[PDB]
């Protein structure tokens, strides 16, 4: 499950991180547009 | 033999004690439902709580055959099935959060009366109905049958034909007269014994392995003996394991199920299967508010996660114990061993569980099995009567009271209990090594047409009756054509490679249902744009952008004080402030763990 030198728990660490800008993106651009 | 082990004691005792308290909580909930209203019987009366319609939702989506092919489908490429479930969750999210607030704000027993509703002519309604009957009577009936035959071969000693009546009649006896009230009630305990008894044999495979590290390292060394003998020998990718066996993501055409197929056509035909299917989204609108069908689908995404850890890697785990059996490809020993010349990779998840466990646990988990089969028959028959009843037989009789439509309803749920008998011989006679395949197969040409239909009936404003008739008509005309081309020359074995074209045959199911989805959307635009609009005076709550609106609307398809108080209620969804807010956390929380899974094992 090893990727380039990643472990395979960081790849979760980082598409959370990753996921969560993206909620808190969408969110201010609906709060924003709407 | 293999099928006399659970013949000793305890394995008898827990089945008929399961058999006795799921006929218990049917009968229960059968007197729990105002059955003799459309609004109480078909839609449980507008009242389930939120965690039975998680648990109908996980119920009614596993079946039989999802603990056999990903079992046996695991033993053959890795995790590369697991993202099935996994999809589903973001899925359903989708679902509870867009459509079924829709569906629900528009009063829409069945998704073809929705469809009907928003475009204004029967032969849509009409078309979707029979279509999705019959992608009901062959995909889903055939993949819990067979599924059901696999397992009760080889675990019990029971032929086909008894075992198949046995479970029918069952399931008769509290989902020909129960409606969802009843399926959901009965739901939640084979959702609980899933879970519990699964969760047993998991943990009871990963320690006789040795636990995950060793699982890992032991599965890749589990090559069968035998590669040799009869007329030839194997070219050494019929029997090894596969190298990109314990990633998602695989390659985009070198391996089987590539991500760009895997992730696009995936969502594309799981918009299908949550979001338009109607097994599935009955289970959403019998809700008591719109705050319960939010819960349900989290909690389903929740438990959603789990199937992988409970079907894939048992599977796997079943192929590490006995290499020989699950990874036969000699067609002496494959025969020999359960069935099929090519195959015995499907037999993975019940060879695991006659073997692995003990003897009462070996009985509880096989009912575990039965438990799978149930729920997903009970669902499929409910709604096929739901679906006849509200589209066929209603436009079959215009003047039809509702006893008529009850009374109808049930007879369809005979006539469809007897299809499966009907279908039993097919599925024991016909080879069927490469079954999951061809029921993949077939719902991954009927599905993108319909799922285009619907994405575009709800997030777009102008698409009308024409449109979408003759994108639906072409979708199925490309589908049909792909099938019998596919199925007339078959599908090439491992050791003799494919007959037919490249063109057909050498794209993956997935890049074709992408490719039919792609082609009905355009269709379905293009057809739309040159026939005049539907006004949105007729639009008004049935398309994402008049959801909010409040003003009157004059229906395509045209106490006093307390029934008008009653239908409002029942066509509102707003929820309280606090309980709306932990639905939106815990939703995301959902995304998030299974972005988190995503990115851990792909
Ligand atoms: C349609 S969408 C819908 O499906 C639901 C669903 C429906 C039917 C089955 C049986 C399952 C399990 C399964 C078994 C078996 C397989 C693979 C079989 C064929 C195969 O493996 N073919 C290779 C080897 C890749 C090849 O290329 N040759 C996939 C899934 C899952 C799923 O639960 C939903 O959540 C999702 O939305």
């Amino acid at each position: 499950q090893g990727l380039g030198n990643l472990q395979p728990w960081m790849q979760g660490l980082i598409a959370v991180a990753v996921f969560l800008v993206l909620v808190a993106i969408a969110f201010a651009v609906n709060h924003f547009w709407c | 033999e293999t099928h006399e082990l659970i013949r000793n004691a305890a394995d008898i005792s827990i089945i008929v004690i399961y058999f006795v308290v799921v006929m218990a909580v049917g009968l229960w909930a059968m007197f729990s439902t105002n059955r003799g209203t459309v609004g109480g019987f078909f839609l449980a009366g507008r009242s389930m709580v939120w965690w039975p319609i998680g648990a109908s939702l996980f119920a009614s989506n596993i079946g039989s055959g999802h603990f056999v092919g990903l079992a046996g489908t695991g033993a053959a490429s890795g995790i590369a099935i697991g993202g099935f479930e996994w999809n589903a969750l973001v899925l359903v999210v989708v679902l509870g959060w867009l459509f079924v607030p829709i569906y629900i704000k528009a009063g829409v027993v069945t998704m073809p009366e929705y469809l009907r509703k928003r475009f204004g002519g029967q032969r849509i309604q009409v078309y979707l109905s029979l279509l999705s009957l019959l992608l009901y009577i062959f995909t889903k009936i055939s993949a819990d049958i067979f599924s059901g035959a696999i397992f009760i071969n080889l675990a019990l000693g029971l032929n086909l034909y008894l075992a198949i009546f046995l479970l029918l009649a069952i399931t008769a006896l509290y989902t020909i007269t129960g409606g969802l009230a009843a399926v959901i009630y009965t739901d939640t305990l084979q959702t609980v014994i899933m879970l519990v008894g699964s969760l047993i044999l998991t943990g009871f495979a990963f320690h006789e392995v040795g636990g995950y590290d060793a699982f890992m390292e032991k599965y890749m060394k589990a090559i069968p003996t035998i590669v040799s003998d009869g007329n030839t020998t194997f070219q050494e990718k019929c029997y090894t394991p596969r190298a990109d066996s314990f990633h998602i993501f695989r390659d985009p055409l070198t391996g089987d199920l590539p991500w760009p197929g895997f992730i696009f056509g995936m969502s594309i035909l799981t918009l299908w299967y949550w979001c338009t299917d109607q097994v599935i989204v009955q289970r959403c609108l019998s809700a008591k508010n719109m705050s319960h069908v939010k819960g349900g689908c989290i909690l389903c995404g929740y438990l959603k996660l789990m199937p992988m850890f409970i079907m894939v890697m048992p599977g796997m785990i079943s192929r590490i114990l006995y290499t020989e059996k699950i990874a036969c490809v000699v067609p002496s020993e494959c025969e020999k061993y359960c069935g099929t010349k090519v195959g015995c990779t499907n037999i993975a998840y019940p060879t695991l569980v006659v073997e692995l466990m003990p003897n009462g646990l070996r009985g509880l988990m096989l009912s575990v099995m039965l438990a799978s089969l149930m729920s997903s028959l009970t669902s499929i028959f409910n709604s096929a009567s739901t679906l006849f009843t509200m589209d066929i037989y209603a436009k079959v009789r215009k003047r039809a009271s509702e006893k008529e439509l009850m009374i109808a309803g049930r007879l369809f749920i005979l006539v469809l209990i007897g299809i499966s008998i009907a279908w039993v011989p097919i599925v024991q006679s016909a080879q069927s090594g490469q079954l999951f395949d061809y029921i993949q197969s077939i719902t991954s040409y009927l599905g993108p047409p319909i799922a285009a239909v619907f994405l575009l009936a709800i997030f777009w404003k102008r698409v009308n009756e024409p449109g979408a008739f003759w994108g639906l008509i072409l979708g199925l005309l490309i589908g049909i054509s792909r099938m019998i081309t596919e199925f007339a020359y078959g599908t090439g074995s491992c050791m003799e490679p494919s007959n037919c074209p490249t063109i057909i045959c050498g794209v993956h199911y997935l890049y074709f249902a992408i490719i039919l989805f792609a082609i009905s959307f355009i269709t379905i635009v293009v057809i739309s744009l040159l026939t005049k609009p539907i006004p949105d005076v007729h639009l008004y709550r049935l398309c994402w952008s008049l959801r909010n609106s409040k003003e009157e609307r004059i229906d395509l398809d045209a106490t006093e004080e307390e029934e008008k108080a009653m239908k409002m209620k029942m066509t509102d969804t707003s929820e309280k402030p606090l309980w709306r807010t932990v639905l939106n956390v815990n939703g995301i929380i959902l995304v998030t763990v299974a972005v988190f899974c995503h990115a851990y094992f792909a």
